[PDB]
């Protein structure tokens, strides 16, 4: 039994051990009393102006849309304390922590930038902060993980499998498992079992929420469409949330598409995978005719996931929001491209959004459209990576 | 069939509790597996407890884990253990099977088709580990028309309803958690908690065996004189297997001691 | 013959080859213009608020005033576009250099924290752009190398004298009096020939003038001080500015103080240098007996400049603001201190400020007191540095 | 004295420009660096511009940049460069010299006592690189007081209030820049602009040497063809220097020939 809907029509439920249930049914009524007491409301908030420095920019870009019917807009995700999205929902969830008496937070990390997001709000909020990361992203986010230490987090690396995002969510599930007396699983994605796709989604709502009151002010409508990066889906379903009752904004996210779908090294479950059990839910996954779940790829550590949030699922499968894919050689010119001709640097992960709203620009130049692109991070964790490609590349 | 029924029914009449050690199918390979099957009945096992390796196994502990990796070293598929199940109950009539599985893997192709290959080699019953009662009704449903005993956990901190709910939706046995966490044999898991296995009995819950942990004779012991059916060692008995990898006669002779001194301390 | 005064008391000037007086008066003349034309106004704004993301939080810290009297707040220019407080008036100068019809941008950096600036600005504003950086500051700045480059920038290492900023300076002036007939030197500090002090901190005084809001709007008084590190200047005078004229406000400049004033190896003129006449102005200077200009030394690039902009040595002069000093080893605690308790990570420039604030806190804990420290910048640039200094001393 | 003066005077009788060799004092050592000035005076100079070695040496590119940290491995400080000058002086009773100094080191230890130690020591000119007429004012006023000539410059792009302040506060010769940038042997200026050099005859300037980039004797002919008093060489002097450190024979010989060559193009 639960308060809340678990499903997004098939998608999602509580597939987790027993051992669980109580932990979860615990976070979600807590999550409920919190959505209705004006104290929880307001020390979230206040810590999302004031500590974290919302609300976020939308910057109109200058240069990468000339000669064209396409207006950009980015939701300046990379101007948030700790540098993306990340950092939204991890408050919230640290002070859910904290209203169940709870004094350690167990979370996962591939990209680093939840990882650093649950590490300087467990700093702030006095927990004891243990993450997971898969072995291969303590290499190539490497500047996160001394970010995250320096915070006094204590940082696994987890070597298992891939040694990538879903490694490190397994660690993280196996530890909870034994230590949800102690800790919260401070999961970072909105994905994993119910409650934690829908409380992820209401604490990244405001990403789309200030993008609405912002494009209404500079524009004086509605965008056509809104443009994120899906890895497990939060800073798409936070850019979504507030537009999926407005039927004429389009929704688009963007998996990775790794060296190419037809090479099978992607990250691209939605619309490539099949519907499988993992992670505590009923969703998507890249998995072997035999049901094995199969190890995922991008560049980019926080897309790198062989599975994808129930929510996207769903609204996939109504036809309400469209998933498209973007290559490593794609998001990589996306990066390029923002860095040289707008001056920001955007994370990897991001870039597979912008390079797909660049596609959508340069194939239809004389379609008039008003597009906004989360732009989830900066790109300072990618900056080794990117250098190390673009010279081996030979530029 | 009535595998675990007749188990109970005769290991009552010898006042006597069950030893049900687990490995992993094709752990450390096909042939081998199956030899150490054999040893583990050999040497007094009541009933099997029998892991399909999975690529994500969510619930197990290093020592499993490095089991399914082992077991897919050498190319184990969910169709070679149906394979293995045949012949191991083409061997042993009357032992009761239960198979460890992840949700992917009854999920995958069709949970109806799952349940009915079981049914077809002769397993008894299925644990799905990520499964809780919650979300069990296709997979319980499944099982009870394919003559499976679906299998349900009853954790530290079970509440009526879930008690209620375990004792009405289970059959075969029900699983009594000893501790929190996932599988392992240096974690060891609480004494039964009398009071669980008091309730189960009171709603006619399928007999308790406790897991998690159970790696010595002692907890084996004490499992029973709390009034549990019986008691599950996973990580201990395949310890055994990874340790004498390349002495496979020392990991048979090592293996057969270890159940067999367990078995006699489920006499207790 | 100048529209404004070059000095401040006996300081200031224009101390340049003849060569370079026209380009410094044609820059006088466009400030002057721009700052009376409504256009360059809100064109300005909008860059500050819609690309750089202003106004920037002003943060009451938690944990580190515990058990004491002080009330700590800091201002969040670490959330700035870019990383630091150096994005504001690039962004003004760059405004500049296309007022007077300049296609080329040099600029010196010490920390890249400029460079970066000045390098984010000619990209979004069409400028090609050439960054002076000493040797040694390629090293310990790494990431902004990194990042300056992939935004297109040349970055041109020093490897004369001390390979620091003075160098840096040194090659950035030599340059322009060479190009300015394409190329505008955006300078990077509150220091240099007029009108450059006057510039800076015109278009850095929004870091004051922000702070008194939020100040009044959350304690409705001013701060009894306002503590920010110098290098050259230019953060400290933005804090400074708007509460000059407010006299019961404390203003408070911290100098790097290296391994100890004792040792020489330090960068604190103001306190402990003589008036000279260097890189275009008569102000304090590290100098010989013999007029010969000393290499300062900081454990930050930021910091590491033999001199000082002239308004400060002024302020101090009038005893208006105090200067004071701090170490490599309380920068370094300030640093842990702030990451471990408040989940922030700073600049090692800004954590001589909060160093200072801390010690005036623990010296005196019953002493009631309000104070805000600049946070100028974050410190991903530093975390390579710290950690390798806390290893080798076995922590 | 009237060292400029009287040097003009003798000039504009044999209808002859001045050439003027700048050299860093002390580069590569003071013995060898007063080796090198008696000949630069037997080759044909007509004068001396002479760098005190300073840290920081804004106005200079690399090849006088090396000077100045020549002199500086060699300790060379300002007070051994007044020790130079009155060596060189005692020897050279009519030659008029030029210092070539950054601001901080006539302001250092007061600008009066710099201004009276060149008097002491016989220096004729001071042309402090990083101070423009605006800022002249106490160094132009302390010169004149020890009865040294304050050198200014006149720029290509100057306007006619910089000519006639130029004119006005300067004595001795007038500074006619080449071009923009810093000193440099390869970075050639442009031909000596007539407008310049007839304005500044119309405010009776003192008369005017060209400097920056002059590398070569066609060069120095070009500038006394269009007007010029003279023309000054430094980094084409100093590169003979530097390619001949271990070599001060062949040093001294290389500085005799190319000073004479620049001299014989004065004549043009
Ligand atoms: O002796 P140990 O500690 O290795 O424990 C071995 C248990 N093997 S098993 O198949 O009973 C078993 C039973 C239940 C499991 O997970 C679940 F409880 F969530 F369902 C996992 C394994
Ligand atoms: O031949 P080059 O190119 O080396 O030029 C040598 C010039 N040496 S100098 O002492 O006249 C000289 C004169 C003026 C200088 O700077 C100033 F113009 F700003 F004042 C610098 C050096
Ligand atoms: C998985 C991680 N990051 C993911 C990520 C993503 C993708 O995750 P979501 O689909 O949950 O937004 C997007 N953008 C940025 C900047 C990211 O860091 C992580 O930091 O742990
Ligand atoms: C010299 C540089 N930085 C200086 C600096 C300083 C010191 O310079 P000012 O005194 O000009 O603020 C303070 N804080 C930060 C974050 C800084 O980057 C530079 O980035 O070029
Ligand atoms: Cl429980
Ligand atoms: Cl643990
Ligand atoms: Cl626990
Ligand atoms: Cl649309
Ligand atoms: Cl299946
Ligand atoms: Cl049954
Ligand atoms: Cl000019
Ligand atoms: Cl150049
Ligand atoms: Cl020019
Ligand atoms: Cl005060
Ligand atoms: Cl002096
Ligand atoms: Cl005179
Ligand atoms: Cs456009
Ligand atoms: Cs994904
Ligand atoms: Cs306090
Ligand atoms: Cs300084």
């Amino acid at each position: 039994t639960t308060l809340l809907n678990p499903y997004f029509g098939e998608f999602g439920g509580m597939y987790v051990p027993q051992i669980l249930m109580p932990a979860l049914n615990q976070l979600e009524e807590a999550f409920v009393s919190a959505q209705k007491d004006p104290e929880f409301q307001a020390q979230f908030a206040d810590l999302l102006k004031n500590y974290a420095g919302r609300p976020t920019a939308l910057t109109k870009c200058q240069n990468i849309t000339a000669g064209t019917r396409t207006t950009l807009y980015l939701k300046r995700e990379d101007l948030l304390h700790g540098g993306a999205h990340k950092t939204n929902q991890v408050l919230g969830q640290a002070l859910l922590a904290k209203r169940m008496g709870k004094s350690e937070i167990i979370a996962e990390t591939g990209a680093g930038q939840h990882g650093v997001a649950s590490a300087l709000a467990s700093a702030l909020l006095g927990l004891k902060c243990r993450i997971y990361m898969g072995a291969k992203d303590v290499e190539r986010q490497s500047p996160n993980v001394f970010r995250m230490r320096l915070m006094g987090a204590e940082v696994i690396p987890v070597h298992s499998g891939s040694a990538t995002l879903k490694d490190a969510c397994n660690e993280a599930l196996r530890d909870w498992s034994g230590s949800y007396e102690t800790a919260h699983y401070m999961l970072g994605t909105a994905a994993g079992p119910h409650p934690y796709p829908t409380i992820v989604r209401e604490f990244q709502r405001m990403i789309g929420e200030e993008t609405k009151a912002q494009i209404l002010d500079k524009e004086g409508r509605l965008p056509d469409a809104v443009i994120a990066c899906v890895g497990g889906g939060s800073n798409a379903i936070g850019m979504f949330a507030d537009f999926i009752n407005d039927t004429s904004v389009g929704l688009i996210g963007v998996e990775p598409g790794g060296h190419g779908i037809e090479t099978g090294e992607h990250g691209a479950p939605l619309k490539h995978g099949r519907v499988g059990i993992y992670f505590g839910m009923k969703a998507p996954m890249m998995q072997t005719a035999d049901g094995q779940i199969e190890e995922s790829y991008s560049i980019s550590a926080g897309l790198d996931f062989p599975s994808v949030g129930p929510q996207h699922a769903y609204l996939n499968s109504i036809g309400r929001a469209d998933y498209v894919s973007i290559t490593d050689d794609e998001a990589l010119e996306a990066f390029k491209t923002l860095c040289r001709h707008e001056g920001i640097i955007p994370a990897l992960e991001s870039s597979h959004a912008l390079a797909h709203a660049l596609k959508m620009m340069r194939e239809q130049p004389e379609k008039e459209q008003l597009l906004v692109v989360n732009l989830s991070g900066r790109g300072d964790k990618d900056i080794f990576t990117v250098h190390d490609i673009l010279k081996a590349r030979g530029e | 069939m009535e595998r675990y029924e007749n188990l109970f029914a005769q290991l009552n009449d010898r006042r006597e509790g069950a030893f049900v050690p687990f490995v992993t199918l094709g752990d450390p390979g096909i042939e081998q597996s199956l030899k150490i099957i054999d040893t583990l009945i050999d040497a007094g096992a009541d009933a099997l407890e029998l892991g399909v390796p999975f690529s994500d196994p969510l619930a197990d502990g290093p020592t499993i884990q490095n089991a399914n990796l082992r077991a897919f070293a050498a190319g184990v598929t969910p169709a070679q253990c149906f394979e293995m199940l045949a012949l191991i109950r083409e061997k042993h009539p009357t032992i009761p099977i239960g198979l460890l599985m992840y949700a992917n893997l009854v999920f995958n192709n069709g949970i109806d088709a799952f349940y009915a290959r079981c049914e077809q080699v002769g397993v008894d019953s299925v644990l799905v580990a990520d499964v809780p009662v919650e979300e069990s009704a296709p997979f319980r449903q499944a099982a009870l028309r394919h003559n499976i005993a679906p299998i349900f956990i009853c954790p530290p901190n079970a509440d009526d309803d879930l008690l209620r709910q375990v004792a009405s939706y289970g059959r075969g046995y029900t699983y009594l958690l000893s501790r929190s966490g996932v599988t392992g044999a240096e974690n060891r898991g609480a004494l039964p908690l009398h009071h669980l296995i008091e309730k189960l009995k009171e709603y006619h819950a399928a007999p308790a065996l406790q897991g998690f942990g159970i790696s010595s004779p002692e907890q084996v012991s004490a499992a029973v004189r709390a009034g549990a059916a019986g008691a599950i060692s996973g990580s201990a008995i395949v310890k055994i297997i990874e340790k004498n990898l390349a002495s496979p006669k020392q990991m048979l002779a090592e293996l057969r001691s270890f159940v067999s001194a367990m078995k006699a301390a489920s006499r207790a």
